């Protein structure tokens, strides 16, 4: 039992549809480069999946280190694709827009060709001013910070499938903590179980 | 040989071309056609200013032209006459921003005189059922000839060494292009002895040889992406960035 | 396979590891077991005298388990607000466990009477319902201890592993197999007073808090993935 | 490690002895800043008596 | 340059150094760090029950910092009269700090209920205003401790350095940068009781005093000159 | 000693401070006041990106503030509260051009996170008959205190180590300023955990101590120039230059 024993387990975190007619700049995910990856399940409170590195980050105050996200691009060898997995350090919410692949390739990026091999584990860098990084969510407390950095995934060259196979392709996005991942300060966890999803309000009337 | 056992990861080995932080892969083996051997640094003969290498920032790869190629393009047809030290800037000033936003090209903004060898990849992402074959050819100083309008054809550029892209196997064309010009430096802005033809080395031109031939139910589109690395560059003659005019559209 | 790695496409240089905070803060955190021994609130109750109880009568009984209780949310503002704490959030990630627990039960100030505390490994756990603190006799051969309120009103405990098992279930238990109810709790701890009927009336609606931690014997089994989680800031504010 | 060995069994008293003025270590709460500190007598301040 | 020396024009013979009081008083004083561990009053409050508080409710919360509080002067005759004490007067002379703090919170006599105390490194400090003691729940995963009033009504603490920083700001903090509020306090200590609503009414307007000191981990950074000072005998006498 | 024989070249030796291509001289010996020792590189703890030195281009000196100082300025009076990693950019965006025109600061345009030690010279060109004495003082994180409005005075900044400029001998104040902040990196643009206080290290403030005292027929003006070298810088977190907002006026 070990933090790095948990952080070396992939957890499936995002289903990305990848169609034929997606253009050569269309966004597939702008998801945050923290372990706290948002996956929403469809109660008056909502429940979420997380990566194991996401939860075991959510039992700590601070985290640092790489984040190896695995892109498993489920296709035949007859499909040919190409897509950037880019990574920009330090984009705020107002800079969450203005994003495309042409402004992405200035930063660090990896172009992949979907061919006879269909899977690659990109290693998200840890690029920040701070040695650690505060938990995104914290306790039930409206102050206490978004991601250090943002991943992006644009379709560099669109899917050109053969006419015997399908127009659409699933892309699964796993999240695993990197080899340099480490967490330090034990604080109040930001996540609770769903054994008892009952909640009681405290209005005063 | 003869035991293909594909799992969840497909079959083939994904080969890298790791560099500074842009890392790009291809599934297929390249077909390089080096035109000339590697050149010398050339800083000893005509620059006493601080001749600074920038291999940590300028040797990143950069997409400069992607384009759709369908079956309607005929036999002997141009696709892109990329002029490579220009097109690295022309894709930037075409793509709605200045030079100071892209970390590959800020030494062109600061320094005035450039030298350096280029690396050029022309990736295709054709389906396997398509039949076709592009060619990529580097030519030196296309705009310094008037008779290239007679030559701009597949039969002329086949005689010189040239890379080939078969759309059958979705081959990739790596293409080393060493710097060879009459003067050993290309300037980056308007310069007191020439202005026209700024930062021009010649034509990377991508001529179709075999057009897309498919069924009636065939995949019509075939996108082609061109990346460029710039590794053994030297920059000299530091000056102000306000002198740098925009490149020509 | 889950933990496979098809093609690494790293851009990074090798990071300096801090040694999990040992370099900065002077202490490691990679071992989660050494975090588990930090105490966490187990379950807080309010005393309620129902009958004119005998001195033998247990005041409350509760099963003893590292899984965290059936969460009892006038709500308790911690269990309404701070959901689950740490140890069932880790214990969600393991199907089984085996080992000791520590308790350190804290008693209020206005009580003075002597306190007896029992471990009962005979008691099974029938379903996830009624796996909480229960406000209800003293027994001989069960493992016992008396803390005196007048010296110090906080007892401490090292409740051992008494099961005839290889390990025990760690997720929330639905009581499917009838003998499997013998294999969830470590047993059953009961807290009872020696207070007479006159003086226990003053102690009504006083809080009795119980903490818990594992204490170096606990060794979790086979990994199981986490359940769906609730994000705590999404909980509503008390509109006034 | 759990320390299960059974502990000591003392007697409290409220005050240290008073008539004892000899080879006997007396614990206090010094308002001096130093734990090893003792009032001292320099070269002229060593008293005669 | 500041500390240069152009031309010495000494008249003096060489003085015998006392070794900073070691020769006379049997103890050195040159190291100011060993003076810093002498305790100083941090902030004294008066208890005030606003609502019929739950047992979970913190009675007061305060940020934890060696800078000295936002000084809260019916004035408190110490903070009206004895301005600032020692440790912020030294801490005026250094822009940054990094290290531990000790607390030793002292509770009044008429209280009897159990006391829980939290460290919360999640809490930032928003401006120099509201950087004082605040009379307002209990939480799980924060570092916790219960002192029992009946054994001894003075808790003691070693609150560590939990920041993701190289060091932290030591002058009075105006909250310019938004993330810099994470880097001033060590965290936030909260003191809350387990007292019910009936017995906490007796404890209203009882003083709760908090002390502080650094405890050997503190290492001050880059020198900064002192601010302007106020001379204390110039303060007026209470004319009767 | 005691044999001054001045020729056409004057008397004194002109001492250099050669660097990359900006070379600047002073006639007088400096008075440095180093506040803190030299710091470590700090690239091992929080950056896995390409941490590239730029000592060929960023270690050039650069004028960031010149100003007129006359005798009408009183005793305890500010002249310039230069915030030094900002004022290197603020003089640029004040001086009618963007960052991409100055070769010192283009890695601030490309990269997002900065670290580095500074060198700061405050040259004066006073006449010898003038009497006066400026002081230069480096302070760490001026804007991260509210009480500096009580401290912003010559008596406060004299207690910390500080350089002095006598207008009598026209002394120069070299001033090494090593990088020391709470977090070991200063960001260069709007960053997801702080925005306000971007690239702020603290105040270089130039307070008058002795004002200009001259005759009735005296030289009233006394210009003061401030140069800055930036040598042990590291830049990390490469991103697009279109993200870089302008600095605050
Ligand atoms: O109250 C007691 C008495 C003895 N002891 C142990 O018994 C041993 C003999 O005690 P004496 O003081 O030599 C020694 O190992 C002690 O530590 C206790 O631990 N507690």
């Amino acid at each position: 039992m070990t933090v790095s024993s948990i952080a070396s387990r992939y957890g499936l975190i995002r289903r990305v549809q990848w169609k034929k007619d997606h253009a050569k700049g269309s966004l597939l995910l702008q998801l945050d480069a923290d372990p706290f990856v948002e996956q929403r399940i469809e109660n008056p409170i909502s429940l979420y999946w997380f990566a194991p590195v996401g939860v075991v980050s959510s039992m700590f105050m601070q985290w640092r280190g790489s984040l190896e996200y695995r892109f498993d691009i489920i296709a035949s060898q007859f499909h040919t694709g190409r897509l950037i997995v880019g990574y920009v350090p330090g984009l705020t919410a107002s800079l969450q827009l203005q994003m495309d692949y042409m402004k992405l390739k200035s930063s660090s990026y990896v172009v992949f060709d979907l061919q006879e091999s269909n899977s690659f584990t990109f290693e998200v860098p840890y690029v920040s001013y701070r040695p650690w990084w505060v938990r995104k969510y914290g306790g039930n407390y409206l102050p206490s910070t978004d991601a250090p950095s943002t991943l992006f995934m644009y379709v560099q060259v669109p899917l050109i499938p053969m006419e015997a196979v399908s127009d659409t392709i699933d892309i699964n996005v796993y999240v695993r903590g990197g080899s340099s991942f480490e967490v330090c300060v034990p604080v109040q966890p930001s996540l609770g179980l769903n054994w008892n999803t009952d909640f009681i309000l405290r209005n005063d009337e | 040989m003869d035991n293909p056992n594909p799992g969840p990861d497909g079959e083939g080995e994904v080969e890298l071309e790791k560099d500074s932080n842009v890392v790009l892969t291809t599934q297929r083996d390249p077909s390089t056609s080096i035109p000339a051997p590697v050149s010398v640094k050339w800083s000893r003969w005509t620059s006493n200013d601080v001749v600074d290498d920038y291999a940590t920032i300028t040797s990143r790869w950069y997409q400069i032209a992607e384009f759709v190629w369908s079956k309607d393009d005929p036999f002997d047809k141009e696709l892109a006459r990329l002029i490579l030290p220009r097109a690295l800037l022309s894709s930037i000033e075409a793509n709605s921003d200045a030079i100071c936003d892209v970390p590959n090209t800020i030494p062109f903004k600061v320094h005035a005189y450039w030298r350096g060898d280029m690396e050029v990849r022309v990736q295709i992402n054709s389906n396997k059922f398509q039949v076709g074959q592009l060619q990529a050819t580097w030519y030196y100083s296309d705009h310094e000839n008037l008779n290239i309008s007679s030559k701009r054809s597949v039969y002329g550029f086949s005689q010189m060494d040239h890379a080939l892209i078969s759309a059958s196997a979705s081959n990739e064309a790596k293409l080393v292009i060493p710097f060879k010009h009459v003067y050993p430096f290309l300037p980056t802005r308007i310069v007191p002895d020439w202005t026209t033809g700024i930062l021009d080395m010649g034509a990377l031109n991508i001529r179709v040889i075999a057009p897309l031939r498919m069924s009636a139910t065939g995949p019509t589109t075939c996108n082609v992406v061109v990346f460029i690395k710039l590794n053994n560059s030297e920059f000299t003659g530091t000056s102000s960035g306000k002198f740098y005019a925009s490149q020509i559209r | 396979e889950e933990s496979r790695n098809t093609t690494v496409l790293d851009t990074t240089t090798t990071l300096q590891s801090s040694g999990f905070g040992r370099a900065f803060f002077g202490e490691a955190f990679n071992d989660l077991k050494t975090l588990m021994r930090r105490y966490q609130l187990y379950g807080q109750l309010l005393l309620s005298v129902t009958t004119d109880k005998d001195i033998d009568h247990c005041m409350f009984t509760f099963p003893c388990l590292p899984q965290g209780l059936a969460l009892d949310i006038s709500p308790h503002e911690i269990f309404n607000r701070c959901r689950d704490g740490i140890i069932p959030l880790i214990a969600s990630g393991y199907r089984f466990y085996r080992g000791d627990l520590r308790y350190k039960i804290v008693f209020p100030s206005n009580v003075n009477s002597n306190i007896w505390v029992q471990h009962r490994p005979d008691r099974r756990l029938e379903g996830w319902s009624a796996a909480k603190i229960v406000n209800c006799v003293y027994n001989h051969g069960y493992a016992s201890h008396i803390q005196i309120t007048r010296v110090n009103n906080v007892i401490e405990l090292e409740v051992p592993f008494y099961n005839a098992t290889c390990y025990n279930y760690l997720q929330a238990f639905n009581a499917s197999s009838a003998a499997s109810s013998y294999a969830v709790s470590l047993g059953e701890i009961s807290v009872g007073f020696q207070a007479t009927s006159d003086d226990i009336a003053s102690i009504v609606n006083k809080p009795v808090t119980i903490y818990y931690s594992i204490g170096d014997g606990m060794q979790f089994s086979q990994w199981v993935g986490y359940q769906p989680m609730m994000i705590l800031d999404q909980l509503p504010a008390p509109v006034v | 490690p759990s320390y299960q060995q059974s502990p000591r069994h003392f007697v409290p008293t409220g005050m240290h002895s008073l008539a004892l003025g000899t080879n006997l270590v007396e614990p206090l709460h010094a308002l001096r800043l130093d734990a090893a500190g003792t009032t001292q007598h320099p070269v002229g301040c060593a008293p005669d008596e």
